RNA sequence: AGGGUUCAGCUGUCUCUUACUUUUAACCAGUGAAAUUGACCUGCCCGUGAGGCGGGCAUAACACAGCAAGACGAGAAGACC
RNA sequence: UUUGGAUCAGGACAUCCCGAUGGUGCAGCCGCUAUUAAAGGUUCGUUUGUUCAACGAUUAAAGUCCUACGUGAUCUGAGUUCAGACCGGAGUAAUCCAGGUCGGUUUCUAUCUACUUUCAAAUUCCUCCCUGUACGAAAGGACAAGAGAAAUAAGGCCUACUUCACAAAGCGCCUUCCCCCGUAAAUGAUAUCAUCUCAACUUAGUAUACCCACCCCACCCAAGAACAGGGUU
């Protein structure tokens, strides 16, 4: 009848001990996944027209320039993929839809903020609980084995992506700051009246219309971006260096998928699919994917013509 | 930058430019859908009673990087054709007429300098 | 919208924030505990934390001098601060001051906190402490780390 | 001087034919090669005095005598801040206060 | 099969199905084909909803 | 804006005796391991508080006496001592507070 | 400190608003009004003469913060024969 | 003989522009007419100012209405008109005049209904290629698919600039994905021809995206009025 927490009866001698087990438990747990193709991996089929394949949870750690060979800068956002895996496969029937869904979590948190079911369920799967859990359309071919680590090397440049998230909240707004009402002017006998709406309906339908704009919360919802590329890839550290800004603010979690336009389909016949598995590849990757477009660091200053 | 009744400084050698009272014309018209002037932006000023198309070559409020910023507003007159009025400028005025769309080579052959 | 805000709005204004919390850094520095509403020794306390670094700064430094000039409204504090706290805490390198929340006063049920410098002659507060090592839990979870470090070591 | 490799200035007898040796330049730079650099626009069509072409590296101007004349651009490309017009024109001024 | 339902003249083209969504302009009619394209029980159940009595029985 | 008619006893019911606005209970309460008053699990037990709290009322009641005047803060350290106590060997060179009293069982002697 | 207008400067009056502080505000604790109120178990569309009538539609109960389209909001009184 | 302005606008088409189609002019460029089409847009100012009079410069266009000037418990100007006063006129006078002019206080703590994120398909110009092409005697001058640039709208963001500084914001930056069916045409009896068909028939324009689990005392928070939510390894 009294609420508790883990370390509310440990004692000094044993808090450290609980601390250090735990983490060493998550570090174990998280490295005995990493190697996905001697695990007796799903089959694996070539690509296809018309397939579409999962996608990453990544976390906003900023923004920063960055230069084309035709000298034009352009924002980029770093979105780091930490500890993103596949968690549970869910059938095309079984999801009575059109196509089937994959489970992808990431950025594990701590196993004593958790409910029991969840609790329980990551400890069947044998990972750190994530924070949040996303659902992928994916069709039959591109199945993964639930367990398996996903790395940045999913994406490449030149590759177009859509990017959802959590907005930044404001809480209750106004119209003005809401919806752009421009308001009323603050001068020539205004009596309270600077930011107020006004007039909200006609005095015929005696009723406000449903859907009628007016004050309340705002932002914090989920929104998507569409159209944005890939510049680079740091594969070191797992980042994306994706076009423009994105929704959310900084260390927030960013669901990354491939670009759902009808102008950009049919361009994943070079991406991996149905992912990339660094232990059974034949070459390692270099430490940072550029684009064609893209000045490296390293390269001479630029001399157009 | 430059919208209705702005005043702007005249750079080239035109005698409808030449201003002997030391007032400056002011625009009255902006060619462009917002109504706000950026560098070679083409307006209309009411110029010693008279109705004159201009272009902007430089003005006071900032830009992007690595394009200079200038300490007043500046434009060259332009007739309704586009052949301009006045025959040299004397003030440096920024490159970027190149790179933007428009009848610009006149006023780049007959300006002096650069920045 | 309020985000990244670190400084609580209280008083008149920035100069009476600055004032109270100056009155309750004066009042901590002469008694080595005081009581206060929650809010403004949670705001007082990073003050009071800092207070001591520019003691340990040492008082023939201008800069610690003037600060604490400013910050001692009694002015026979200054030597006080920098021959007695700064010396006791002369080891340490944080922590200097602790905050406990204290029940409600009568007069209009503010939440209220007692804030004191360590190592004060005060008698001590009736800190809360964690569970014995005797008790099930402890026990229990004693035999399991002695039974894992036996293992690691065989 | 920043701008350019080579500035070409040419007289026609009329504007009928500054609008034919405008075309058959631009036609002759579309159909001989550089697939790659962009295209270049006729720059003063309505312009029947003066007419502009500014291609990659070379900007050519065909105008009539008197607009030469009007504009003589030969000294001002040889003398930078040395032409006649220019000195004719006050560098910089600045009205001060009356009396 | 209630798919394979029949219309007596030309209803297929005629009758119309009309509701409104509360929104502006929500204002929405489609025809007896293009709702039974839809949904191919609506036509029997929105018939029959109309014959039953207007109460709180007939949900 | 002023009421178009009165609202029945009944929707005033349904207003106040809402589950909002009923008083929530607390778990958050246990008895205090020292003296057995009850108290809060995040508060000071209100006892030991104030019985502290009378205590360094009276240390300082002693130090004001001793001090005899304000602005007479002392640049050395300080210990209280009370009946039948003597200073330390490594309590020297501080001011002695001296109390009338037996020193307190939770008063834990440095 | 009369009624209009003008030159220059000036400025968030405006283009197009933004940030901060105080007050207000919201929550906690103490004290504690007024106008108003036939009864209400107080929906929407169309028609008729409108929350209460007719035909359809909608519909578990309930608290808090805004809003001012309707309750010819007593609202708000005045003006005209 | 009653009426404007600000803010928010909802709906209708008797359609100003953006869309298809027929006729139509001598080839294109452009024009007129006719049908269908309400998804979207329809500017800034000056003297005035009973909202209509005169306009200036732009744009693809600067549409007509209803909504109790739509809208004043959201604000505001003029009149309905006043209490003071003058000039012109009427009246012996008091006083009066739709005549001309100056000045001149509508107050409100939301009880009820309705509503408070329509969980997302973008619109329009301009420039370049085609191309000085077809076409044209010349004058001139397009197609169709493409590429770039700009503006607005919607949704986000702070790496730079700026207002400013653990943050908010624009003047700054990023993204923006379908049809529209008016009719033009094959074969064919009634009416053995012909006929696109309120004949049986053919053909042309006749969905995906985001949410998808279920410790909490206390502390922190890019979350927030309270509540709620995220983190506390
Ligand atoms: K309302
Ligand atoms: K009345
Ligand atoms: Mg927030
Ligand atoms: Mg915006
Ligand atoms: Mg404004
Ligand atoms: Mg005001
Ligand atoms: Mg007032
Ligand atoms: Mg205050
Ligand atoms: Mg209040
Ligand atoms: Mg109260
Ligand atoms: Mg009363
Ligand atoms: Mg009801
Ligand atoms: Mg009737
Ligand atoms: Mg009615
Ligand atoms: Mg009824
Ligand atoms: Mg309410
Ligand atoms: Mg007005
Ligand atoms: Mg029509
Ligand atoms: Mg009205
Ligand atoms: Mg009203
Ligand atoms: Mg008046
Ligand atoms: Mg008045
Ligand atoms: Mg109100
Ligand atoms: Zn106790």
């Amino acid at each position: 009848k009294s609420g508790t927490w883990w370390d509310e009866h440990l004692s000094e001698e044993n808090v450290p001990f609980i601390k250090q087990l735990v983490s060493d438990e998550d570090k174990a747990q998280l490295a005995s996944k990493l190697c996905p193709l001697k695990d007796e991996p799903w089959p694996i089929h070539p690509w296809e027209p018309g397939s579409f394949r999962v996608g990453l949870i990544a976390l906003k750690l900023g923004m920063m320039p960055l230069w084309t060979k035709d000298g034009q800068k352009h924002v980029v956002t770093l979105l780091q993929v930490q500890d993103c895996h596949v968690l549970k496969y869910t059938s095309k029937e079984n999801c009575n839809g059109k196509m089937a869904t994959l489970s992808v979590g990431g950025k594990t948190v701590s196993r004593f903020r958790k409910a029991t079911s969840i609790l329980e369920f990551y400890r069947e799967l044998g990972l750190p609980p994530k924070q949040t859990v996303k659902i992928f359309n994916i069709t039959d071919n591109a199945a993964i084995k639930p367990g398996t680590p996903l790395y940045a090397a999913h994406f490449r440049p030149g590759q177009y992506v859509d990017v959802t998230a959590k907005t930044i909240g404001k809480g209750f707004q106004g119209v003005m700051k809401r919806w752009g009402f421009k308001g009323q002017p603050a001068t020539h006998g205004q009596t309270k009246t600077h930011r107020r709406p006004g007039a909200v309906a006609t005095g015929d339908i005696g009723r406000v219309w449903p859907g009628t704009k007016m004050p309340g919360k705002m932002g914090n919802i989920y929104r998507t971006e569409y159209g944005l590329k890939v510049w680079r890839i740091n594969t070191k550290h797992n980042i994306i260096y994706v076009n423009g800004s994105v929704p959310g603010h900084k260390n927030c979690l960013v669901k990354v998928k491939d670009s759902k336009l009808p102008a950009y389909k049919d361009l994943g016949k070079n991406l991996p699919f149905p992912t990339y598995f660094p232990d059974g590849d034949e070459e390692e990757l270099p430490e940072d994917l550029y684009d064609e477009n893209v000045c490296q660091p390293g390269a001479p200053s630029i001399t157009f013509a | 930058a430059i919208q209705k009744m702005t005043r702007v400084r005249v750079v080239d050698n035109s005698a409808l430019g030449n201003s002997p009272y030391h007032r400056a014309p002011r625009c009255i018209h902006v060619y462009k859908k917002n109504g706000v002037g950026k560098v070679g932006d083409q307006i209309l000023l009411a110029i010693k009673g008279q109705k004159k198309k201009a272009l902007i070559v430089g003005h006071c409020m900032p830009g992007p990087r690595m394009t200079p910023r200038f300490d007043s507003n500046n434009v060259v007159l332009i007739e309704d054709n586009g052949n301009p009025v006045g025959t040299r400028i004397k003030t440096p005025i920024p490159t970027s007429l190149r790179k933007r769309e428009g009848e610009y080579s006149k006023v780049l052959a007959i300006a002096q300098n650069f920045v | 919208i309020s985000h990244g805000r670190v400084f609580r709005r209280m008083g008149l204004g920035p100069e009476s924030r600055i004032h109270l919390l100056r009155n309750l850094l004066t009042g901590l520095v002469r008694h080595e505990r005081i009581e206060a509403p929650w809010a403004r020794v949670d705001e007082m306390r990073g003050y009071a934390e800092k207070l001591i670094d520019y003691g340990k700064l040492g008082d023939t430094n201008e800069r610690a001098m003037r600060m604490a000039d400013f910050w001692l409204t009694e002015k026979d504090l200054i030597p006080k601060l920098f021959q007695v706290l700064a010396p006791r805490y002369k080891d340490q390198t944080g922590g200097y001051t602790r905050m406990l929340q204290i029940p409600n006063r009568s007069l209009d049920r503010a939440k209220m906190a007692v804030i004191e410098y360590k190592g004060n002659c005060l008698p001590p507060l009736p800190l809360p402490r964690r569970d014995s090592h005797l008790t099930l839990l402890n026990q229990l979870l004693q035999g399991l780390r002695q039974d894992l470090r036996q293992s690691q070591e065989a | 001087m920043r701008y350019t490799d080579y500035f070409v200035i040419v007289s026609g007898t009329s504007t009928r034919h500054l609008h034919a040796m405008a075309f058959y330049v631009v036609k002759m730079y579309k159909h001989l090669k550089c697939k790659r650099d962009p295209h270049v626009k006729i720059e003063g069509k309505d312009t029947d005095d003066w007419l502009c072409v500014d291609f990659g590296s070379m900007v050519i101007h065909l105008m009539l005598p008197e607009t030469r004349e009007i504009y003589e651009l030969e000294k001002l490309w040889t003398l930078r801040s040395y032409d006649d017009q220019l000195a004719q024109i006050a560098p910089e001024t600045v009205p001060e206060d009356f009396i | 099969n209630t798919r394979h339902i029949a219309f007596s003249g030309n209803k297929w083209e005629q009758k119309v199905y009309s509701s409104h969504t509360g929104y502006p302009g929500g204002f929405r009619q489609v025809t007896a084909a293009q709702l039974h394209l839809r949904d191919p029980v609506a036509i029997v159940k929105l018939a029959i909803y109309g014959m039953l009595p207007k109460n709180l029985h007939r949900r | 804006a002023a009421p178009k008619n009165r609202r029945t006893i009944e929707v005033n019911r349904c207003r106040r005796r809402n589950p909002q606005k009923l008083i929530k209970v607390k778990n958050n309460i246990d008895v205090c391991p020292e003296c057995g008053h009850l108290k809060q699990k995040h508060v000071l037990c209100a006892y030991c508080y104030e019985k502290v709290c009378k205590e360094t009322a009276e240390i300082r009641r002693q130090i004001g006496k001793q001090e005899g005047g304000p602005f007479k803060a002392p640049t050395i350290e300080t210990v209280v001592l009370y009946t039948g106590e003597t200073p330390s060997e490594q309590d020297q060179g501080k001011r002695i507070i001296e109390r009338d009293r037996k020193r307190p069982s939770w008063f834990t002697q440095n």
